[PDB]
């Protein structure tokens, strides 16, 4: 059983590697100048945003530059473009979770719906240090200070994610830990609206056992790391709660700020 | 919601 729990971890780490192009391993090498890649372009004020804007991945009817008079609205559109691709990567990963695709498709939809943003915020910490965040697969680096200075409410979106990441990155997890942890998150039995709770909770309890063995081998000498990590799962939920409230400011105060249809589908009747 | 209200997630979910 100890060998099967270790085989499950390898299955997850491998599916993680096929599913997420920018891992924590590669992001850490960028953020510490350990790569041979030239450094990401740094967006730190209005002028460097305009200078580096062509580096933000964005594909639309017109270039990101011409999406709005307001820099903050362009940042919003750029980050939304990434979120849709992030959802797609998390769904491919979820399908490799053993047992997931044998579950009632209705529950599969529910677990994706509630869990994707919690995973986005988890993995976003991999792309952060205390001063900013990698964007567009490591090609750019947008500073915390710059994001905080966008006119309200745009200036309020990233700061709680940076707050969470500095505390979360202090746990020094690696990609192999993270693969199991995001699986645990997805298979959460208390998602509102689950039809058959039991196979879900059965899979998650086995993922947790694999995670506990994983953290014990990979981080001996980090007492109670498993317990510190389970406490962040509830942090993820508050981050989602507050983020949803800021989106609701945007649809109520800004003119024509419909979300991408896939994000609309995810937030429709969420809690 | 459900399969009912999530065409896109179901699309992502199928093979
Ligand atoms: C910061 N960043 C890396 C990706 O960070 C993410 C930060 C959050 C998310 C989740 C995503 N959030 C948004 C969705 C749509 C529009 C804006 C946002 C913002 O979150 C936002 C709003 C105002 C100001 C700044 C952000 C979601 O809700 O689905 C997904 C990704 C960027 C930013 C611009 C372009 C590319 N990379």
């Amino acid at each position: 059983e100890s060998a099967d729990l270790r085989a499950l971890a390898k299955h997850l780490y491998d599916s993680y590697i096929k599913s997420f192009p920018l891992t924590k391993a590669k992001a850490r090498a960028i953020l510490t100048g350990k790569t041979t890649d030239k450094s990401p372009f740094v967006i730190y004020d209005m002028n460097s945003l305009m200078m580096g804007e062509d580096k933000i991945k964005f594909k639309h009817i017109t270039p990101l530059q011409e999406q709005s008079k307001e820099v903050a609205i362009r940042i919003f559109q750029g980050c939304q473009f990434r979120s849709v691709e992030a959802v797609q990567e998390i769904t491919e990963y979820a399908k490799s979770i053993p047992g997931f695709v044998n579950l009632d498709l209705n529950d599969q939809v529910t677990l994706l719906k509630y869990g994707v943003h919690e995973i986005i915020y988890t993995m976003l910490a991999s792309l952060m240090n205390k001063d900013g965040v990698l964007i567009s697969e490591g090609q750019g680096f947008m500073t915390r200070e710059f994001l905080k200075s966008l006119r309200k409410p745009f200036g309020d979106f990233m700061e709680p994610k940076f707050e969470f990441a500095v505390k979360f990155n202090a746990l020094e997890l690696d990609d192999s830990d993270l693969a199991i942890f995001i699986a645990v998150i997805i298979l959460s039995g208390d998602r509102p609206g689950l039809l058959n709770v039991k196979p879900i909770e059965d899979i998650q309890d086995n993922l947790l056992q694999a995670l506990e063995l994983q953290l014990k081998l990979n981080h001996p000498e980090s007492s109670q790391l498993f317990a510190k990590l389970l406490q962040k799962m509830t942090d993820l939920r508050q981050i989602v709660t507050e983020h949803v409230q800021l989106l609701q400011v945007i649809k109520k105060t800004e003119t024509d700020m419909s979300l991408h249809p896939l994000l609309q589908e995810i937030y429709k009747d969420l809690y | 919601g459900n399969t009912k209200n999530h065409p896109m997630l179901m699309n992502l979910l199928k093979d």
